[PDB]
């Protein structure tokens, strides 16, 4: 004889179907993350890492590193050809 | 005063005099209504707490 109780029965009722499914996905995606640009890790110098933080950086990454690599390759090849040819 | 040869006004007067206590009033809404209400506030506070923490989340 008791009336229905919508706001009293919300323990099992969630927000539709998709919103409750994505609530767990969105609650923790924003929890454990850097606030703003933390840990840049820019500093690196290990020849390969020296190239990474010197010319191979993605801020520009223009053809200048490629031209420098080609210049070094042809400089080595000149001596190689002198040895061979 | 309207009736002269009544012969019945005393009988009806006595009948109403003996009829006013018809029976004891029930006033016993305290066996299933009380249990329904107890469950009502219990799980209602539970739902209030859960919706509150969901809002904070």
């Amino acid at each position: 004889v008791s009336t229905l109780i919508p706001p009293k029965v919300v323990s099992s009722k969630n927000i539709g179907s998709a919103p409750n499914a994505k609530r767990i996905a969105n609650v923790v995606h924003f929890y454990k993350s850097l606030p703003q640009g933390p840990a840049p890790a820019i500093k690196a110098n290990t020849r390969l890492a020296r190239y990474k933080a010197k010319y191979f950086d993605g801020d520009n990454a223009s053809g200048k590193p490629l031209w420098h690599f080609a210049l070094g390759i042809i400089a080595f090849g000149y001596s190689m050809e002198y040895y061979f040819h | 005063s309207v009736l002269k040869n009544t012969s019945v006004i005393d009988k009806i007067e006595s009948y109403v005099k003996q009829y006013k206590p018809v029976k004891i009033d029930a006033s016993k809404q305290l066996q299933v209504i009380e249990s329904f209400e107890k469950h009502a506030m219990t799980n209602a506070k539970e739902t209030e707490s859960l919706v509150s923490k969901e809002l904070k989340d």
